[PDB]
RNA sequence: AAUUGAAGAGUUUGAUCAUGGCUCAGAUUGAACGCUGGCGGCAGGCCUAACACAUGCAAGUCGAACGGUAACAGGAAGAAGCUUGCUUCUUUGCUGACGAGUGGCGGACGGGUGAGUAAUGUCUGGGAAACUGCCUGAUGGAGGGGGAUAACUACUGGAAACGGUAGCUAAUACCGCAUAACGUCGCAAGACCAAAGAGGGGGACCUUCGGGCCUCUUGCCAUCGGAUGUGCCCAGAUGGGAUUAGCUAGUAGGUGGGGUAACGGCUCACCUAGGCGACGAUCCCUAGCUGGUCUGAGAGGAUGACCAGCCACACUGGAACUGAGACACGGUCCAGACUCCUACGGGAGGCAGCAGUGGGGAAUAUUGCACAAUGGGCGCAAGCCUGAUGCAGCCAUGCCGCGUGUAUGAAGAAGGCCUUCGGGUUGUAAAGUACUUUCAGCGGGGAGGAAGGGAGUAAAGUUAAUACCUUUGCUCAUUGACGUUACCCGCAGAAGAAGCACCGGCUAACUCCGUGCCAGCAGCCGCGGUAAUACGGAGGGUGCAAGCGUUAAUCGGAAUUACUGGGC
């Protein structure tokens, strides 16, 4: 990074909102794809930046989903890029997820300029989204607040002109500042791993420069670049800092996202690297023995002991950290889940094995079994399933949960009798006969003898016996006889009262 | 793969002069030799049967400045070598070029001679050589190149060169700061104090 | 298999597959092996100096 | 993989088709000569085989009986023909 | 001158001597982990999942076999924007060349793997019943004709892959005729079988003026030899188990027929009742074998990475074709599992090649550079191709060398540690003083791996010829991936570079403090329950060094499977 060289760069740019906004449809046709509703699940779940070419100058775009779950991938897209744009609906108008992106913007500190998605409906007014969004300090328009907004059709593909013009021009209008040639850098979009490929990340460079025989470091990883792609092109020989291009060729799948430096030889960043895992493995036992200590006794004060364990691996790095963040949304005092051993991708011996110790649910956000993971699976005794979107997961997780749980409410009285005059026998030591003045007397529900309101003993009935009869059931004011082993004294002007034991059951919440 | 701390701490472990603290003076006088070879050195002197056959090996070792793992390629090359094994051992030694550099004069302590000969200053039949335990043969001229020639630290040497010994297996010349190996040294030239036979015997086990 | 944890105290329990290195010290019966310190996951003995090489210790800046 | 050899491929099944049709033929005149051993005609026999003299031996010369082979038949249909004759 | 070399210790008991197991000192490894880490050279580097794979590359090459212009490189011709010296854009195979197609040869070598296989294997020593491209030696043919075809046009079926119908065209493609022993088949007489031209040039009788012809080189055909490879047979040797003792119908042998390049139950018909086996058949379990590797005084034992020989295997299972050679790693088909493409009718794909990834596991690598060299493939040659190979990158994995200073230096400093507080020890160690600059960093110079090949000449060979061509001289241009090479010279300054185990005995190397059968050590016998040289820390010390330990592995010790070389 040295002669000072300052060149043009298109402007990376990256777009928020409430889940359905068309936020999608705007990119696709601007890409002329339309990819959109072409995945499981309808909507995007995944991040991704395409470059495209449109007058004037050169532009990208990238695109992060807005839900509770994407804490993280908000919070980096928005650092990462020079202008944001946040979409919004006249019928939707301000939602709390769209306020959420609202903090990205300013705490990021980037100039945001916005889009109202829908003049096609009639129920659909602009005038409503500007004065709405007008208490916020962000979006003022034409009041002296710089701000402009655009309205498109997103499906009618309707300019846009003004759209396109408005991201041109506010990315015209601040200094752009890049460098051709120097010491690349830049930060990771997304991470994930491939089976012939290897692993592979996809990296927005700042200062763009690339070479095959470069060294690059990307977080505690290193290595030399094998190959590179870009976007649908199989093979591209130079990247500049405007064009993203995934990388290949590193040691292991780096975090889901940080900053990356390339070096000039890889032995003098390999002692950086390793560095940086040392202090990472420190403050791993760090919080470790905090979490075990902090408990402060032996075992938990009450009886939220019982757990439940999952095992995942997701295909891709950004969701894992990211998922499990809203995986631990869920998280209760009764029942608590935890997360063990999370994965870079697909499924592997050690991991069926991980399962295999402590009783867990193998799940994956994407992933396919192994030749050597089938045999397992299929062996022991496990549960094998994998989840399009993470909705549907966030709610089954919930479900083994709910279930986890053995409630039961009611230990109404059953039948209530008075016994008088004892009789003797040799099995149980004594047959109390009886009256019962109410409800209905049963064999294997549990008793409470009590005599003068308190309760002189407890138990449950082993035989009840009128007679020679011997019946299981015997209803009230009809005589009938009770005996019990291990109760020695009985007296007159007590009461038994029986009663049955139902579960309520429980759900999550 | 040297030594590197102190030399009289080697001189002292094993209780006689190792010639590595001679340089100008001589003879000790001032020494704390033997007496506490450790803290707990003033403790008896009795020690083991085995350990008096390591100790024969440390002195040769310390002497000549060698480690064991190199040490070791010249037992194992005496013992292949025709004759005696023992007069081998040290034949092999003598035949080092540092050793050779310090027989004549031109480096005052055994050290100094490895340290001088690494600096490619001794030149073998007119060849620069750098390695110490280059191997010297009957009829090798070992000289002082012209480049860092008559200085102090050879010339001191060269001057009290004259007060030790004098071997006769090589001549000492030093008329135009050059020597010549006449011929491989006999066992009375050499060993003495130092035996063979319990340096020998260690490796067999 | 049973396996022994060297060293003072230790951090390992119920999960974080640990490096076993092997071995037999006789003590407590039907032991024939013993766990690695300071590999994988699992951490080595705090506070000591001298064997460092032995329970997995890594050497103080001095 | 598209590679190399598949014009080789086609040339050894043209080579198939060639040499199966022309070791066929060669064949079915040597199935005519045990059509008279088989029978009692001495006179068919020396007919069929001269009959099938000059072909096998030009297959020998092509290269594709393996001289021997055409030498054998030759040799053994000789020694039957004038068991009875 | 050459397989000239042999160690023990600890532990049963109150103590002793035998007997006898366990344990340790040694060397070694395709290693790993823990801690630490400067450089160089050489070698080594998926030992588990013969588990599966993205992508590029790993075999093409001849216009001197042949019809040819599909590329761009010229030249030529023409038409134009014009500057009067040129570009521009259509024609022409004229040519340096060359897509696709026919043909030739190589895809049977090289590379990889250790799944099978306890004997169609391997090693060793013999034998007879065979073939063997390219390459060589020997003696003769290379005469004269015919009918097709891909390519390319006319259409048409396809999504793609890949075809269909009808024309046209060359050849070193193919098929008849003639030619026919030294060969094949026969007692013999006889019968019977082959082919191809291309390129260099040229006086002479000469062309339907293609070239005959002469001559040079190259190739084809036939037979007899050489060499090389390969097929096949015999003997011996080559794992464990008797808690496997009976095992075999093509089984053992014959005759006749067929079969193979070739002997043969190789494969049939018939006939006879044999065959193998206690010298271990058969069955079961495990395994490539050998030169060797490791250990050992030797005898032996264990072992079969890298290097080289032989064998087998090429996603699984089975079979054939082409060809001299394959029952074919990147060839064909069929079936199975698996993956990709698709218009859903149907196709395509096989990293146990080099890199590399998923995955296994304690753990083993760069999606590199070059055909500069060496050896292959093709060609007349240039030259093309060559993940073989030569190199580099990576990791201390191993082995070997060198450095991390040297000399001086008592105040035996300070500080630490111990102390009977006298002192000792760390300790010539440090500092200080005086020297040197290897290997690194920086700046210069500069071998070898490199002979050929290419273009002109000179002479001698071939010849009707001073053409041409081959060989041998001479002279002129060159061709290095590695490579900021190896090596050498200069510059600056002790500057940039030492850790690890262990110290109760075995076993080289000891006190204090803390803890008090607690926490821990430990290879064996054992230490710790308030003086621990056995734990933990400290000081000191020893061993060893960019390595040091632990663990695992095999031998040694083990005369404890004892043939050498033991008992009852
Ligand atoms: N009427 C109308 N509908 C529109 C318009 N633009 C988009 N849509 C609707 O929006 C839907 C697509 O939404 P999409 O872009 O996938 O939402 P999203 O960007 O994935 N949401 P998130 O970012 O939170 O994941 C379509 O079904 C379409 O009906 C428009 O201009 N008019």
């Amino acid at each position: 990074d040295t002669g000072a060289a300052a060149e043009p760069r298109a402007p990376v740019v990256t777009i928020m909102g409430h889940v359905d906004h068309g936020k999608t449809s705007l990119l696709d046709y601007i890409r002329s794809t339309k990819v959109a509703s072409g995945e499981a699940g309808g909507i995007t779940q995944h991040i991704g930046a395409y470059h495209v070419e449109t007058e004037n100058g050169m532009i990208t775009f990238l695109d992060t989903p807005g839900h509770a779950a994407f804490t993280s991938m908000r919070a980096r897209g928005a650092q990462a890029t020079d202008i944001v744009v946040l979409v919004v609906a006249a019928d939707d108008g301000v939602m709390p997820q769209t306020i959420e992106a609202i903090q990205h913007a300013k705490a990021a500190q980037v100039p945001v300029v916005v889009a109202v998605n829908k003049i096609d409906k009639p129920e659909a007014d602009p005038d409503r989204v500007k004065n709405e969004l007008s208490q916020y300090g962000i979006l003022p328009e034409e009041w002296g607040g710089e701000s402009q907004f655009v309205h498109v059709s997103a499906k009618a593909g309707t300019g846009i002109d003004e759209l396109l013009d408005a991201i041109l021009l506010q990315a015209e209008v601040l200094e752009l500042k890049a460098v051709r040639k120097g010491m690349a850098s830049g930060a990771v979009i997304e991470s994930f791993l491939d089976k012939g490929r290897g692993p592979v990340a996809t990296v927005l460079v700042r200062e763009g420069t690339l070479h095959k025989g470069d060294i690059v470091l990307c977080g505690f990883e290193y290595g030399r670049v094998r190959a590179m792609r870009n976007e649908l092109g199989q093979e591209v020989l130079e990247a500049g800092p405007s064009i993203p291009v995934e990388i290949l060729g590193l040691s292991g799948v780096p975090a889901a996202g940080d900053e990356v430096t390339v070096v000039r030889d890889e032995k003098k960043a390999r002692e950086v690297a390793l560095y940086r895992q040392g202090k990472f493995r420190e403050v791993k036992l760090a919080r470790q023995q905090k979490s075990k200590l902090e408990n402060m006794f032996a075992n938990m004060t009450e009886g939220e002991v019982h757990e439940v364990n999952i095992v995942l691996k997701a295909d891709v790095q950004g969701s894992v950290e990211a998922i499990s963040d809203s995986l631990l949304k869920l998280s209760t005092d009764e029942v608590k889940v935890k997360i063990i051993g999370s994965g870079v991708g697909g499924i592997t011996e050690t991991d069926a094995t991980l399962a295999a110790a402590s009783n867990a649910i193998l799940v994956g956000f994407n992933v396919r079994a192994d030749a050597s993971a089938r045999k397992v699976i299929e062996a022991e005794s496990l549960d094998l399933r994998y989840y399009s979107v993470i909705y549907n997961l966030i709610d089954e997780v919930k479900a083994a949960m709910s279930g986890m749980l053995s409630p039961e409410l009611k230990q109404q009285i059953i039948g209530l009798a008075e016994v008088r005059d004892v009789f003797k026998s040799p099995k149980f030591g004594a047959i109390a006969g009886c009256m019962v003045t109410e409800g209905v007397v049963k064999r294997h529900n549990p008793i409470r003898v009590l005599r003068d309101n308190v309760v002189i003993y407890e138990g449950e009935l082993e035989s009840l016996r009128r007679f020679k009869d011997d019946v299981n059931e015997v209803r009230n004011g009809m005589e009938c006889g009770i005996g019990v082993k291990n109760y020695n004294d009985v007296r007159t002007g007590d009461v038994i009262e029986v009663f049955e034991i139902i579960e309520i059951q429980r759900t999550i919440a | 793969a040297r030594y590197l701390g102190p030399k009289l701490k080697l001189s002292r472990r094993e209780g006689t002069d190792l010639f590595l603290k001679s340089g100008v003076r001589a003879i000790d006088t001032k020494c704390k030799i033997e007496q506490a070879p450790g803290q707990h050195g003033a403790r008896k002197p009795r020690l083991s049967d085995y350990g008096v056959q390591l100790r024969e090996k440390q002195k040769v070792r310390r002497i000549y400045g060698v480690l064991e793992r190199q040490f070791r390629n010249y037992y194992k090359e005496a013992a292949r070598l025709k004759g005696n094994t023992g007069e081998n051992l040290l034949a092999l030694l003598e035949g080092r070029l540092d050793n050779v550099v310090y027989r004549m004069g031109f480096g005052a302590t055994r050290a100094e001679a490895r340290q001088l000969v690494s600096h490619k200053a001794i030149m073998v039949n007119g060849r620069v050589v750098n390695i110490a335990s280059y191997q010297v043969s009957p009829n090798d001229v070992v000289s002082i190149r012209e480049k860092a020639k008559k200085q102090s630290r050879v010339k001191a040497a060269l001057e009290l060169a004259e007060q030790r010994e004098k071997p006769t297996w090589l001549e000492v010349d030093a008329g135009k700061m050059e020597g010549t190996f006449k011929r491989k040294p006999e066992r009375s030239d050499l060993s003495a104090d130092i035996n063979e036979h319990l340096i020998v015997e260690l490796y067999s086990k | 298999v049973t396996s022994y944890i060297g060293g003072e105290g230790h951090n390992l329990q119920e999960h974080s597959v640990i490096l076993i290195r092997g071995g037999r010290v006789k003590d407590l019966p039907g032991v024939r092996y013993h766990t690695v310190r300071g590999a994988l996951d699992c951490s080595g003995v705090k506070d000591r100096k001298q064997a460092r090489s032995k329970y997995g210790v890594k050497r103080p800046k001095a | 993989n598209i590679k190399s050899a598949k014009k080789r491929a086609i040339q050894s099944e043209k080579a198939r088709k060639h040499n199966a049709s022309r070791r066929s033929m060669m064949r079915t005149f040597i199935k005519k000569v045990y059509a008279a051993i088989e029978a009692g005609d001495k006179a068919a026999a020396q007919k069929a085989f001269n009959e099938m003299q000059p072909i096998v031996d030009r297959q020998a010369a092509k290269g594709l009986i393996h001289k021997n082979k055409a030498a054998r038949h030759k040799a053994n249909l000789t020694a039957q023909i004038n068991k009875l004759a």
